[PDB]
């Protein structure tokens, strides 16, 4: 973890 | 304490950076851990070797802010690596290496998802993930 902003 | 410093772009951590791989999924732990055990045997397979090898790990001071991830070589203090953070999809500490952190991120000329190693020299490296985390969020937040 973490997620991204991405996507 | 860490989490004040991410906004205030004052967050530091000393790292031995050492380098990036492509991986085949956006997240995931074991992307990661596979990603970190390449770069390991990448390096290892080439020591004793005299001369440049493609891939040789790196010395560098890590830079964490709501804007991107920056890592400076404390040798010779040229950015090497000046990632936004609205790029970047995954990061993570590893199950097996206590002081290893990446992130992956998309790269949109080559199209392709890659993750990018770290050794941390005097901090565990979910203190990293968890102050990328809060760039993560101070980044979704305003926006």
């Amino acid at each position: 973890a973490y997620i991204g902003p991405y996507l | 304490t860490d989490e004040e410093g991410v906004r205030t772009g004052k967050c530091s951590f000393p790292v031995k950076y050492l380098g990036h791989v492509e991986v085949d999924e956006s997240r995931g732990m074991h992307i990661c851990e596979d990603a970190v055990k390449r770069l390991k045997a990448e390096r290892k397979f080439f020591k004793g070797f005299f001369g440049k090898t493609g891939k040789k790990a790196v010395k560098a001071v890590l830079w964490v802010s709501a804007d991107g991830l920056r890592v400076v070589d404390e040798k010779t203090k040229d950015l090497i690596v000046d990632q936004t953070i609205e790029k970047v999809s995954f990061c993570a500490p590893d199950r097996n290496f206590d002081r290893a952190f990446s992130y992956i991120c998309r790269d949109g000329t080559t199209r392709r998802w890659i993750c990018h190693c770290f050794m941390a020299v005097k901090d565990t490296g979910e203190r990293l993930s968890h102050a990328v985390g809060c760039a993560f969020a101070a980044c979704l937040e305003r926006k």
